[PDB]
């Protein structure tokens, strides 16, 4: 057991990415979210999860209790605006009859989970029901409304035409269905972005069963942390059932250097945030969660 | 005449006590079981409040049977208003309603059993004890009552204060893989009822079949007709409930009239009589005054002009002429209860379409019109009335088992040794937060 | 070592609290069993007066005109070790906020108020209904921080240090917190939390936003409760694999 | 003596506050005249910077992420000698309570706070809007409490203490208030003096008791102030037609 | 200006009775309150008034603002049970277009129109157009389910035959239309009262423009309090132009000798509850309006 | 661009002026432009009210209803209202279905005349753009709700 102080506990780290041609056709990364849920649900290690479906509006995601195979690949690919995936969580005990509850979703929703198992307040069930947690990295997110001027004025781009979007080498990247790519410098987003992700001290989602992003694997590749008992008996099975490609993540560029940098400015500027926090006013300060 | 007063009551929900006159023999000559929980008020703060939250506070009046208010509450709304829901929202109701009711009928085995006896012996079962056979009673006990959470909160939202019932239906349908789960339970549970209930009606039989009981100690008689009474019984289902709805409804509003504890109760007395010993702490100190009249907390509702009897026995008595009445009867009135919840609901789920909708298509929002519905909660018929205009509450009335069994069950007492008044009253399986609301 | 003496007393409640207990199934027997006496419940046995208690365990609100009532809380103070607020009556109020008299047979029985109005409360359990696993946990942390080696006092302690934070903020709770104190100090991520938890669906999420239906709630202080940015300890929560498995040993046959 | 010095500072507000004021009509030349200098309100005159003032009369609330907002509410404090929270807004949050942000062209502008939460409030004027009668007496009374003899000045000190309280209660408002501290507290009579303040119509009192529509209420702590069982400060109020003598007279002409 | 420590302050204080031989038909008392408004409408002293008209149900009384004599004589007679005056303060200045306002009521009412002078919350408008108030004496007031519960259980009547109640030498006094008289030992309706008048410290209206009440007199008269100056030029006014029959109080018996008595009852029984309330708790206690 | 805190409203695809003089060159086509034409239309505006006021007063029936019967809960359906406020053409859009606002959209005066004031800037000494900006009767919280 690893215990980094900005990549929080693990027991590997690898960078992999699924054999199923199919996932990969529109996962954002190696489609690791995905085939690590469309695994446990064949397997019975959940029988259904928490996943980032299609909304109502283009690009807006919307939580869904997926069951089956097919509603789990319709929610590949990063949306970069709020998803409150655990507004599911009692509700996947109750009138779906779960057993075995899977949860995908970004640091802070890992935390959610995890409190909800050790203080339930109003959460009868979910504390034993939870089976499976997927983490995603995340450096921060965005309103619907800052997604759309981002897309539509920044990168002068219609909605109902992009493919992909990525946050990579300093660029906010805009990938069309017809085949155009627009950039927009990170530095422009700034202001966009959700104020409440400013004390967020977690970047690889250090509270999941297993967590995976991006940065630190070439593309196609993520890079995928190995945490918990339940993390760890679901891997070793789905490498040995040959469900991944991997790689140690010491043998792959950039990978765990630059990780563990991103990791340590993130919690460096957010902690220097909550500090400032605390004499806000005159003789007077702001909350902290943490305290 | 002497006057004895056990306050409070136990092995019971909720707050009550009894004030009793008792002959040279201790014998009641005439008792008042009165409730002495505080009155949270809630037919007055529902006024103005919408017709979508009166009946999430309803629920709040009682946590074993918040199925009860919470349904009887909401079809209220919908008997006001005109709003007929779809049939898969009352089928979930049904499963719903059923499930709650084999939790409740199972807790209220957890209360009465230590005044029973392992039959054939003068050992009275004690449930805490790590011994058989309290403790293999105990885990048939405790798997049934999760069984029947477990299936509340699928069908209903949440086991206590269910969420998932609304105004015109439910918030949800349920899987197929929850149908399922619920059939897969109620299997294992009608197994488990089935032998709870045999295990129950022997040990009542043998209770019937003792001479005396043993109470702090000392050998108390057991009269042959413990805990008979003259009101006759009220009930408007077998299993779910009945509202002004129906074509033709099974409650009579104009035959109901309403009184303060003053017509049916006694005035000042005081308690000249006092045993410490009664286990554990003793009865109210000599020279205490009492006022039933001023201190019940309760309104008595009548049925043509008299107290009535609610409940199972009140149930099998309507719809099957069942014919025994007093304390152990009612016992055997409610266990003989348990099966129906299982067939039950394993019926409605055979019913139940999982992609069928759930909420009425147009919900109106009420013209003032009076509505009513009542519920056969565990503890009998649980009647709520409202008007509704324009969305809001504008009248509220609940009339709620445990209500209208205090003024019958004070007469029940009559010819009772006073130790075991305790034992007539909970026959009666009390909800005292129930009956004041 | 003993098993601690706990109690449970019913003030103006409506014994969900207790149901929510007993929905431990064999957890509760295996508590009695080995680590706590139940040495007062008037729904459960016949001990008539409040003896002294290690934990008491109190469901409901105060009515301020019930003289028998006033007298109950305060000789539960005076009875008792630790005072747990348990459910949202006793720590908020809760439904009995809306009580305002005026019904048969005790139209004077007007005000209610939550038990850390007239006592000091050591620690809050909110809910409404509370959540079994919550009250086996603080039972389990309570006998762990009476009884336990230093090691386990210290884990004990910091388990417990959120829910006595929450008794010492104050007795108030309300879809209103999560504007209050979250969105309207910068520190709502639009998890989504508090809509699963709250128990009567008054809160949606809009555009990945708080938005709640007043006048459906009940008071409960659910939401701000169970909302990861009302309190989160690091320390305990990143220990979750772990204090699992001491729980849960705890509880094995 | 000279004239005191009075700033108008405009926070997170709608104006209607400064409005309030203004609708004193005559009354507030008067004291323009005679009692004060208006030394900064960017309305109505061109002082750009906030300068020093005895009396700064704040409304609105304070944007957590509109960084000018957060330096001018602290400045505030710097620069004078009493802050009033002017309006329910400043109080309480009012509607700002409800801001979630989202919206362009700042989405990011999410939070708002009452000015109470970043600084020290020494008088609050609850109300939207406030009475143009309330911000009048206060204006005067401070002018006497700076000003006056100590008669006049011990009279002024007396007048503003329930206003000053309030500012020490707290920065929340709601129709919850009068269940939390006057039904629930034992000491509604009934009056239904809250059901007139309302500026939205959400009270009604049902048998002689208030009935709060929540999803109406914009959470401005009317009901409250108004409320004769909040404060009822005796030494005062019994002297009503001798205040009202009083303050005529610093108005006459 | 006599400053009683009990009976407030006032200038003079003399039992009285009106003229109005039609008024007097149905006065709880003297018809002090139903002349001094209907008079103060047909002199201009007042544009409208609030009064405590007829209901819905029977003996509950509605606030209604009267613009007529004929309105105003519908209050007439005693309610013992909650009226909420005060709800229709500011409305009487807005879609009523009145100028000078009156309000009738109890002591609590008069002091909420005294607050609302001096520190009008949300209540514009409403100090200078309050023009004229009558306060009735209270020693306290009752629930309408109270009050149910007391006339037709305690005193066994029918609401709708009662034509008049009278709380008088120590009885609550129930008069039907028919003729018959019910009585209940005041000892009896103590459960019944109002829980908020247990902290009420006024007894006479100390705060009116004019209070008026029973006690002190014979039956049929009043005995009344001019305090402010709006009160003795009204009532000036009115004896001159033959409006009431008047005596001194002190050639009156019981007269004030046992006015002051009961207001010292009063004020001391409920200034022990409000010190208690101090106290109420362990190591807490409960608000104090008046600390 | 970053720091605006409005949207902007077009009209044809372009800002336009709104206000008293947008209302007199709509309705009787004023025919000057400029800062102290927008001066010149709004005093011209104060009589209109008055005689407003005492037409309507005139024909109240202060006995007739003043609520609808029947108050439907809506379906969803897009409906809009202009109020011709002090500053000119204020249009808000809704959605309402079963009683809630399920979308909401909010076009101000000041928010229209934000941009379209910036471009009648040009040609003023910039000492006196603050003259040119007070001819629109500014309402900044307006414009930003
Ligand atoms: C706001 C956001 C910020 C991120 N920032 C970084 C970063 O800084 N560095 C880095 O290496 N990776 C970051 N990621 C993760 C990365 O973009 C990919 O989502 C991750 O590598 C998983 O990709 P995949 O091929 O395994 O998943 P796929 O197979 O494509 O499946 C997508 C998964 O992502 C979930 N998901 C998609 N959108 C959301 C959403 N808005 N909210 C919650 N869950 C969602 C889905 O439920 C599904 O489980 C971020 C993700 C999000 C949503
Ligand atoms: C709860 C209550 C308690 C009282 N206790 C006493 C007492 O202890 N000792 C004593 O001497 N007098 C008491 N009174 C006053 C007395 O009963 C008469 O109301 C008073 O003498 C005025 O009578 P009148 O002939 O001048 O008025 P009338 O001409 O008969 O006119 C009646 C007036 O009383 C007002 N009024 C009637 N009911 C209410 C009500 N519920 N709430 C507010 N205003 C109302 C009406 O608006 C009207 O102004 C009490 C009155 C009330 C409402
Ligand atoms: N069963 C039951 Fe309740 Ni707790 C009772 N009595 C009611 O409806
Ligand atoms: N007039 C005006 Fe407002 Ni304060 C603007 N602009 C709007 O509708
Ligand atoms: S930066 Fe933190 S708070 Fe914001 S969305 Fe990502 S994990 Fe959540
Ligand atoms: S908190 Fe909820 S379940 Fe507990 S006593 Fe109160 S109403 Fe019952
Ligand atoms: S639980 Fe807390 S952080 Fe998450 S959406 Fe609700 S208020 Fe915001
Ligand atoms: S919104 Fe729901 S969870 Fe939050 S306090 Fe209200 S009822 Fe409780
Ligand atoms: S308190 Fe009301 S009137 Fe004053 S700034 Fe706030 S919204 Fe405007
Ligand atoms: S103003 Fe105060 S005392 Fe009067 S009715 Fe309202 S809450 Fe009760
Ligand atoms: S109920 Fe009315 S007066 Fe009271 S806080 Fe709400 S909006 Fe303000
Ligand atoms: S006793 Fe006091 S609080 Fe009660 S109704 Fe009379 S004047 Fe009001
Ligand atoms: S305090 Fe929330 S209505
Ligand atoms: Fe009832
Ligand atoms: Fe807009």
């Amino acid at each position: 057991m690893i215990e980094d102080p900005y990549l929080g506990k693990y027991v590997t780290c690898v960078s992999a990415r699924s054999t199923d041609k199919e996932i990969l056709k529109k996962a954002q990364d190696g489609g690791i979210a995905t085939a690590l849920m469309v695994y446990a649900l064949e397997e019975g290690f959940i029988d259904g999860t928490i996943v980032a479906g299609e909304g109502d509006k283009p690009w807006q995601p919307k939580p869904v209790v997926a069951m089956t195979r097919e509603d789990i690949l319709k929610a590949r690919g990063t949306r970069y605006n709020i998803s409150p995936q655990i507004s599911w969580l009692k509700e996947a005990t109750r009138s779906f009859g779960l057993d075995k509850v899977g949860v995908t979703g970004v640091c802070c929703q890992m935390q959610a989970v995890r409190k909800a198992q050790l203080y339930p307040i109003n959460m009868r069930d979910v504390p034993g029901k939870v089976a499976f947690t997927v983490g995603l990295f995340c450096m921060e997110n965005f309103s619907y409304k800052s997604l759309q001027s981002i897309v539509e004025d920044h990168a002068n781009q219609s909605l109902g035409s992009v493919k992909k979007m990525e946050i990579t080498k300093g660029k906010f990247w805009v990938y069309t269905e017809r085949g155009n790519v627009a950039t927009v410098p990170l530095k422009a987003t700034h202001k966009y972005e959700q104020p409440g992700c400013h004390v967020c001290l977690d970047y690889v989602s250090n509270l999941a069963d297993i967590s995976t992003g991006s940065v630190g694997s070439p593309d196609g590749w993520s890079t995928v942390f190995i945490r918990t008992k339940v993390g760890n008996e679901i891997w070793s099975k789905a490498v040995a059932d040959g469900m991944f490609e991997t790689k140690p993540i010491e043998e792959v560029k950039p990978g765990l250097d630059l990780l563990r940098k991103l990791a340590k400015q993130k919690i460096d500027k957010n902690q220097k945030t909550v500090e400032e926090r605390k004499t806000f006013g005159i003789n007077k300060g702001l909350r902290n969660p943490y305290a | 005449t002497k006057v004895v007063e056990i306050s409070p009551t136990t092995r019971l929900e909720g707050h009550s006590k009894l004030t009793l006159k008792v002959n040279d023999q201790g014998i009641v000559e005439r008792g008042d079981w009165l409730s002495i929980t505080p009155v949270r008020g809630i037919e007055k703060l529902a006024i103005g409040k919408t017709m979508e939250q009166v009946p999430k506070i309803a629920s709040r009046v009682c946590g074993i049977c918040p199925i009860a208010h919470t349904l009887a509450s909401t079809e209220a709304m919908e008997a006001s208003i005109g709003c007929e829901i779809p049939t898969d929202a009352k089928l979930l109701r049904i499963i719903l309603h059923a499930a709650n009711r084999i939790h409740s009928h199972a807790l209220h085995n957890i209360l009465i059993l230590p005044d029973f006896y392992i039959p054939g012996t003068e050992k009275k079962f004690n449930l805490f004890a790590n011994e058989q056979p309290a403790r293999s009673v105990m885990a048939r006990i405790v798997r049934i009552r999760e069984i029947a959470q477990t299936i509340a909160a699928i069908a209903g939202g949440e086991a206590i204060h269910p969420s998932n019932p609304r105004i015109g239906g439910m918030y949800h349908n349920v899987s197929p893989r929850a149908k399922q789960k619920m059939a897969d339970l109620a299997k294992e549970c009608l197994v488990l009822v089935h032998e709870q209930m045999e295990f129950m009606l022997d040990v009542i039989r043998n209770m019937q079949n003792r001479e005396f009981v043993e109470v702090g100690g000392k050998q108390i008689p057991l009269p042959k007709k413990l805990g008979y009474h003259n009101q006759g019984v009220m009930a408007t289902a077998p299993m779910y409930g009945s509202s002004s709805l129906d074509d033709n409804p099974t409650w009579d509003f104009t035959r109901w009239k309403e009184t303060r504890p003053w017509d049916w109760y006694m005035g000042e007395v005081t308690i000249d009589l006092e045993d410490p010993s009664y286990p554990i702490g003793g009865t109210t100190k000599v020279g205490t005054k009492a006022n039933p009249q001023m201190e019940s907390c309760t309104g008595v509702p009548t049925y043509d002009g008299q107290p009535v009897e609610v409940g199972p026995r009140a149930r099998l008595a309507t719809f099957k002429n069942f014919d025994e009445k007093g304390t152990f009867a009612q016992h055997i009135a409610r266990q003989m209860e348990y099966p129906d919840c299982c067939y039950t609901i394993l019926n409605c789920l055979d019913n139940l379409n999982t992609s069928g909708k759930v909420l009425a298509d147009h919900i109106p929002q009420g013209d003032g019109s009076m509505g009513w519905a009542a519920n056969e909660a565990p503890r009998g018929s649980n009647i709520h009335l409202a008007r509704v205009k324009d969305g809001k509450v504008r009248w509220y009335d609940m009339l709620v088992p445990t209500t209208w069994n205090f003024p019958t069950c004070s007469r029940a007492l009559t010819g009772a040794p006073w130790q075991i008044a305790e034992m007539v009253v909970r026959a009666y399986d009390p909800c005292v937060s129930c009956a004041t609301h | 070592t003993n098993k601690i003496k706990i109690g449970h007393v019913h003030m103006s409640g409506c014994t969900g609290c207790l149901v929510s207990l007993a929905d431990n199934n064999l957890g509760l027997i295996k508590i009695l069993d080995d680590y706590a006496d139940l040495v007062y419940c008037l729904t459960l046995a016949d001990v008539r007066h409040i003896p002294e208690m290690d934990v008491a365990l109190v469901e409901g609100s105060v009515c301020l005109q019930d003289h028998e009532s006033v007298e109950d809380i305060k000789e539960t103070r005076k009875k008792s070790k630790i005072v747990v607020a348990l459910g949202s009556c006793a720590c908020y109020g809760n439904i009995t906020r809306f009580s305002r008299g005026g019904q048969h047979n005790q139209p004077q029985h007007e005000s209610y108020l939550p038990i850390g109005d007239l006592i000091d409360v050591d620690v809050y359990i909110p809910g409404c209904p509370p959540s079994p696993e919550l009250i086996r946990n603080v039972a389990v942390m309570a006998y762990l921080l009476l009884e336990g080696n230093e090691e386990q006092k210290e884990l004990a302690g910091k388990y417990l240090k959120p829910l006595m934070d929450l008794a010492k903020r104050g007795t108030s709770g309300c879809f209103c917190d999560l504007m209050y104190d979250v969105i309207n100090q910068g520190l709502c991520m639009g998890c989504g939390t508090c809509a699963a938890s709250c128990p009567v669906h008054a809160i949606t999420l809009e555009f990945g936003k708080p938005q709640g239906e007043r006048d459906l709630c009940i008071k409960c202080g659910s939401c701000y409760g169970a909302c990861p940015r009302s309190f989160f300890n690091l320390d305990v929560i990143s220990e979750f694999e772990n204090i699992s498995e001491i729980i849960a040993k705890a509880l094995k046959d």
